[PDB]
RNA sequence: AGGGGAUCGAAGAUGAUCAGAUACCGUCGUAGUCUUAACCAUAAACUAUGCCGACUAGGGAUCGGGUGGUGUUUUUUUAAUGACCCACUCGGCACCUUACGAGAAAUCAAAGUCUUUGGGUUCUGGGGGGAGUAUGGUCGCAAGGCUGAAACUUAAAGGAAUUG
RNA sequence: GCGGUAAUUCCAGCUCCAAUAGCGUAUAUUAAAGUUGUUGCAGUUAAAAAGCUCGUAGUUGAACUUUGGGCCCGGUUGGCCGGUCGGAUUUCCAACGGGGCCUUUCCUUCUGGCUAACCUUGAGUCCUUGUGGCUCUUGGCGAACCAGGACUUUUACUUUGAAAAAAUUAGAGUGUUCAAAGCAGGCGUAUUGCUCGAAUAUAUUAGCAUGGAAUAAUAGAAUAGGACG
RNA sequence: GGAUAGUGGCCUACCAUGGUUUCAACGGGUAACGGGGAAUAAGGGUUCGAUUCCGGAGAGGGAGCCUGAGAAACGGCUACCA
């Protein structure tokens, strides 16, 4: 049964990009997806997106360019001890100078750099490079 | 647990040193003692209203509460005047960097100031050893009855 | 999905975006809440009623013209069954299947469906049991299932 | 996501599953079964002393043709009997029966050396001295 | 393909889709007012009725149940809304 | 790809598909670059002067060179209807 | 344990062939084959390919349901019908062409979306023999089923593809 | 894998190589091992999907509930100046953080004790044509937390901090002649003394303490036995 | 209630029927004293800790006790076993 709604949305984004397309339809969206969707965009990894509004759980259409190779999800939202964040970035980001690990903290969903500057931690959500 | 009688024993039950002068004709028969365990726990009126005896009551007896204050879920009430709670908790194996469900039962005394049934979340307090196992005493019900009366007959 | 089979059949209703109106629908909550009850009173299941209102009358979505789900009209007017009707119908089937099994011991296939049907009952029973609508300790047994239905 | 539980509470399973699977590891099993202490002619020790019962002439395995000079030894701490190789040209002329000798492993982790079938050990010293030393000329084999 | 509007699908290709795979999903049935001109007043009917919808005043008939769409009776007329 | 102080370091900044904006590498010998002519007053085509498009070997192999050209030329000014953004 | 016992036919006896021929081929033919009431629980029980969910690509057939159509045919007087035709749509058993991709390959729309390695969950393997052997437990009337080791030996065994 | 007669493997002589006051060998274990796999394996044919379905434990489990906008104070990096006799701060500027507001908006709560803060203001004003600026009592801020009562749906996570043994480890300082070490030492009036040290970090699971309120659970009002008065 | 320095099934008497368990109780094994730590260096891990410091246990095996603030002591005693 539908297991991590984020997972599907992330994965779908990736498959359109890899097959050279410029838009996805994703189903079914969620707070978290948007708040994620929103982080990528803030850093150019996608264009704009429309919440279309079935009277249900929602849909989104993302507009993506090509600056994007992978945007994956970390499937159990593990815990990170603000020390540990270097360990995550180091393990799944291509170089120590671009790409973000976005995560989930008391002070909001936010990539690791922002999460570094605000000095908070929490659970780890996904990544973008 | 108690329920009924109060003088159900071979030894006459009484609160130690709480004399009632038979010479002085009074209305309350027995003078009764009580206290508050402190730490902010209200002493239930059933402790002050009651006439049960219990030297292991934290409000009407000779125990003290000092040390761990824990909460757990009631899972057995077959013992007279004492219960067993289960304290569940998760346990962090590193290496796999996740947790597994664990628990422990904890035997605890229970003053007939409270009426506890199974399923009630309860707050207990640390005790001088009270019995072989028991090192804790029920000290508030953070529950009620788990909506039993909204399980009734038919329309 | 598809619980006791490998069916993959997406068939369903597609409810409209229009959560109100139909505007071309005159009448009134008045008229229709009453409509529900008289049928409930006949003896029909809310489902049978929702249908016998969808066709004969204009009741597109009974929750809409009357801000309530049909089973809540029924309970509120004290017309609500001992046990929920999905459960009612599972049990009713298990009985009849059982009755066939007793007259046909040689029919292993039927024994197999009984299990299935009963297994669904038992899960469902537990749900309702979890959420107050059945008493704790409500139980289904063949021995006493026949009485439940008729 | 084939296989392992990925959940955040699935720790217990994940360990037990590992536990259960190291047993297929050939020397994880050896270690906790105490195959040293239990089987193995030596204790679980580096060497063992023993006594030469008889001098043998084990014929080599194919495709080699040769007679490999070997001694049957009776381990002192054991009476466990064990046949052992006597390395280098001659050297079998250094042993004689009833002598005490120092056995040692062959460095194949149990397992026969090469074309010597059955022999899992080699001689290191006799009557307290060392073949090697005897072999050269550096030292001489003691009296009686 | 490769680049398009998913936000504004053409009328007739959304049309031909499945009722759950349209942009926002909705029904594709409809209601009608039917009459068998023996009686004067006219009843409301569902395009997919299941129930063989009797008429208001007489026990005539109207439409029978089918696979899906109800099959109406000989001499009647209708209209959507 | 600068460095400590200004200074454009490391060679070769590469082309890009005009349809997917992915990099067009060397061995991408399936890719393409299409020079379409700049015309002037009364037929005639100003030579030397082009509107230029580059398309990834991927895109071509995936059969989308033609459609993805229709869309590009059009919304740059050299097609009149032909293409549609709706399906 | 009854019944049935046409057929074909483990066993057995034969004719032949053969150096031999306990076989292959030919004859006889016990049990069996069928059925009831009980057992047994195993097959290369196979797609040698867990289940649920998402996504990624072209094509023509077909099976079931459906919606559309001043389609064809049935003539009666025109319909109603029924069967056929064409477009679509779900859900089936499959085939075709591809290669984005995958793989040691053979090949594979999953065996794809994995060092750019995390949706959920179950189960099994960890060199070859020894060996599914020994031992205990357990189930069975039996035959046997399930669970299931070691010592010791050994440099390979194995898989796909190529040339011979 | 060599040796069955010209042995590049044996037995030697010569010569040569590697490490060198040290260098073989045996056993164990660790790395190599993504051959135990959380990170990170494999299972069509190489070892491996239980004949099949049900199902308890266990793990897992769709979306949705204060968002968006407005003003306020005050921090730290960095620039362009340097006022100054290496570093200084004001205004100018970015940018990144923290805090308190008002937007229909519990802050658990009433009862004083307290006030630190302006809607105050009471005069006016150092001084750039004045909201640039603070001393300043007489109507008008809560919460900053005392202490006394009366009461609080449960948790996971995460931050910061306490409470902490030394040697060990990481690491600062010091030229044990070097170094391993050690915790010394270093200046002079070297005839009656001057002096720097003996840091720092890690110390997690648990228990304690404080910030956050995303993510994920829990509880709530439906036979109203609801909530406020 | 007795006993203890004192809580306490620690022991006794009366009374009751409880306590633990697939979140692995109970039992078996350990060539098991626990820690500080040690070895192996991307990380995650793997293995080791009799042994310089802390804690515990012992004094051939058991049990018992005297003295004393403190021992169930062993370079104290008493008894049995070796
Ligand atoms: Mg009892
Ligand atoms: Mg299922
Ligand atoms: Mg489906
Ligand atoms: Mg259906
Ligand atoms: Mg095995
Ligand atoms: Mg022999
Ligand atoms: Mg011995
Ligand atoms: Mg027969
Ligand atoms: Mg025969
Ligand atoms: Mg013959
Ligand atoms: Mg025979
Ligand atoms: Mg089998
Ligand atoms: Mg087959
Ligand atoms: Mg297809
Ligand atoms: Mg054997
Ligand atoms: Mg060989
Ligand atoms: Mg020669
Ligand atoms: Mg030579
Ligand atoms: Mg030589
Ligand atoms: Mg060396
Ligand atoms: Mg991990
Ligand atoms: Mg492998
Ligand atoms: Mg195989
Ligand atoms: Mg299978
Ligand atoms: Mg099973
Ligand atoms: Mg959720
Ligand atoms: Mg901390
Ligand atoms: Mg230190
Ligand atoms: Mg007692
Ligand atoms: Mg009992
Ligand atoms: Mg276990
Ligand atoms: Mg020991
Ligand atoms: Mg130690
Ligand atoms: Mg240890
Ligand atoms: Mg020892
Ligand atoms: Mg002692
Ligand atoms: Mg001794
Ligand atoms: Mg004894
Ligand atoms: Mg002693
Ligand atoms: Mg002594
Ligand atoms: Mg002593
Ligand atoms: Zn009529």
């Amino acid at each position: 049964t539908r297991s991590s709604v984020l997972a599907d949305a992330l994965n779908a984004i990736n498959n359109a990009e890899k097959t050279g397309k410029r838009q996805v339809l994703i189903r079914p969206s969620s707070k978290v997806i948007i708040k994620f969707l929103q982080v990528m965009q803030k850093h150019g990894y996608i264009g704009e997106f429309e919440y279309i509004d079935d009277h249900r759980s929602g849909k989104i259409v993302v507009q993506l360019n090509g600056r994007l190779n992978k945007c994956g999800v970390i499937s159990p939202r593990f815990n990170v001890k603000i020390g540990d964040i270097e360990k995550w970035t180091a393990n799944l980001l291509p170089a120590r100078q671009f790409g973000y690990v976005i995560l989930t903290t008391s002070a909001g969903i936010m990539d690791h750099e922002e999460a570094r500057r605000k000095h908070v931690s929490g659970k780890i959500l996904g990544f973008v490079y | 647990s108690t329920e009924l009688t109060v003088q159900s024993e071979r030894a006459f039950q009484k609160q130690p040193h709480i004399f009632n002068n038979p010479k002085v004709k009074t209305s309350k028969r027995t003078k009764r003692w009580y206290k508050n365990a402190g730490l902010g726990f209200k002493t239930p009126k059933t402790a002050i209203e009651g006439s049960y005896i219990d030297k292991k009551c934290p409000f009407t007896g000779l125990v003290s509460i000092r040390g761990k204050i824990l909460t757990g879920t009631v899972v057995s009430t077959k013992m007279h005047r004492t219960i067993v709670i289960r304290r569940a908790y998760l346990h962090y194996i590193p290496k796999y960097n996740r947790y597994e469900k664990r628990h422990k039962n904890v035997p605890v005394h229970v003053s007939p100031a409270f009426r506890v049934q199974v399923g009630d979340i309860v707050t207990v307090g640390q005790c001088r050893p009270i019995s072989k196992t028991v090192r804790f005493n029920v000290v508030k019900v953070s529950a009620a009855a788990g909506k039993a009366n909204k399980q009734f007959a038919k329309f | 999905g598809r619980m006791h089979s490998a069916g993959k059949g997406i068939s369903s209703s597609a409810i409209p975006y229009s959560r109100n109106a139909p505007a071309w629908f005159k009448l009134s909550s008045e008229s229709v809440i009453e409509q529900i009850v008289k049928y409930a009173r006949k003896g029909l299941t809310p489902s049978q009623i929702g249908v016998l209102l969808r066709d004969a009358h204009g009741v597109t979505q009974a929750r809409v013209i009357t801000g309530n789900k049909i089973m809540r009209i029924l309970k509120s007017n004290g017309l609500a069954p001992e046990i929920p009707e999905d459960l009612y119908y599972l049990i009713k089937k298990a009985v009849s299947v059982r009755k066939h099994l007793e007259r046909n011991r040689k029919d292993k296939d039927a024994k197999f469906r009984l299990i299935l049907i009963e297994s669904r009952i038992h899960r469902l029973a537990r749900y309702y049991r979890t959420v107050a609508v059945l008493p704790p300790n409500w139980k289904y047994e063949s021995a006493t299932a026949s009485a439940l239905v008729n | 996501g084939k296989g392992k539980p990925r959940g955040l509470n699935s720790a217990r399973k994940l360990r037990v599953h590992r536990r259960n699977n190291r047993w297929a590891e050939n020397n994880y099993k050896k270690r906790l079964l105490g195959t040293a202490f239990k089987s193995s002619p030596f204790g679980g020790s580096s060497h063992a002393k023993g006594i030469v019962l008889e001098k043998l002439g084990i014929e080599s395995k194919q495709p080699n043709s040769a007679i490999r000079k070997c001694v049957r030894v009776q381990l002192i701490k054991n009476g466990k009997k064990v046949t052992a190789f006597v390395p280098n040209d001659g050297c079998l002329n250094f042993v004689d029966e009833n002598d005490e000798v120092l056995l040692a492993g062959f460095g194949r982790k149990g397992k026969a050396k090469g074309d010597i079938p059955g022999v899992r050990f080699k001689v290191v010293k006799v009557s307290g001295v060392s073949l090697l030393a005897l072999w050269k000329e550096k030292k001489e084999k003691p009296r009686s | 393909v490769l680049v398009q509007d998913l936000l504004h699908p053409t009328a007739a290709s959304e049309a031909r889709k499945h009722k759950l795979k349209t942009l926002v999903q909705g029904p594709r049935s409809y209601f009608l007012d039917v009459k068998c001109p023996g009686c004067l007043n006219i009843t409301t009917v569902f395009s997919h009725a299941q129930t063989a919808v009797t008429c208001e005043s007489c026990s005539t008939i109207l439409c029978t149940p089918t696979g899906g769409k109800a099959k109406l009776s000989e001499g009647t007329s209708f209209r959507r809304k | 790809m600068e460095n400590d102080k200004g200074q454009l370091v490391e060679l070769y900044v590469p082309r890009k598909c005009s349809a997917t904006n992915r990099i067009i590498k060397a061995d991408d010998h399936a890719s393409v670059q299409i020079n379409v002519a700049k015309v002037d007053e009364e037929g005639r085509a100003i030579p030397g002067e082009y509107v230029t498009y580059a398309l990834s070997g991927y895109v071509r192999s995936r059969g989308e060179s033609d459609d993805s050209l229709n869309r590009l030329a059009q919304n740059d000014g050299l097609l009149k209807n032909v293409w549609s953004y709706s399906r």
